């Protein structure tokens, strides 16, 4: 459902954080402190808000901008990656200012 | 003197980078521990117009 981003990612260096609640998705840069072993259950620098089946996903920051791009599609075998060719396309690019050389995924 | 300016940091910045960080600069051989001293210094300035 979500990624961090970020260097030292806890308080001294900013942070990004991604998240999808199941009718939005949330954006934001922050001075965050993250939990000890972070999950979704049920300082304020930048914000933005918005086994079958494969998703496909690429994320890139250049210049202090961060760009994301998808594809989701249809699977036969779930045990490892189809072999074949699909492209991926652009979702999103957010002028984040930060380098960035850590990333955590989210359930 | 609210306006401020960086003096030190680790390396350059690269194009559009952001740095808001404001812990103490190590500048040298002494390990600071978040406190100054020597080759231990806050990394910010002011022009005090």
């Amino acid at each position: 459902r979500g990624w961090i981003f970020g260097t030292t990612l806890d308080s001294k260096t900013q942070s990004l954080l991604i998240v999808n609640n199941a009718t939005n998705v949330v954006i934001k840069v922050c001075e965050f402190q993250f939990c000890n072993d972070p999950f979704l259950g049920v300082n304020c620098t930048f914000e933005y808000v918005s086994f079958k089946n494969l998703r496909e996903f690429v994320f890139k920051n250049i210049d202090g901008y961060f760009k994301i791009y998808s594809k989701h599609t249809p699977i036969n075998l779930v045990r490892d990656l189809p072999q074949g060719f699909s492209a991926l396309e652009p979702l999103v690019d957010l002028p984040i200012g930060i380098n960035i050389t850590r990333f955590q995924t989210l359930l | 003197y609210n306006y401020l300016f960086r003096l030190f940091r680790k390396s350059n910045l690269k194009p559009f980078e952001r740095d808001i960080s404001t812990e103490i600069y190590q500048a040298g051989s002494t390990p600071c521990n978040g406190v100054e001293g020597f080759n231990c210094y806050f990394p910010l300035q002011s022009y005090g117009f």
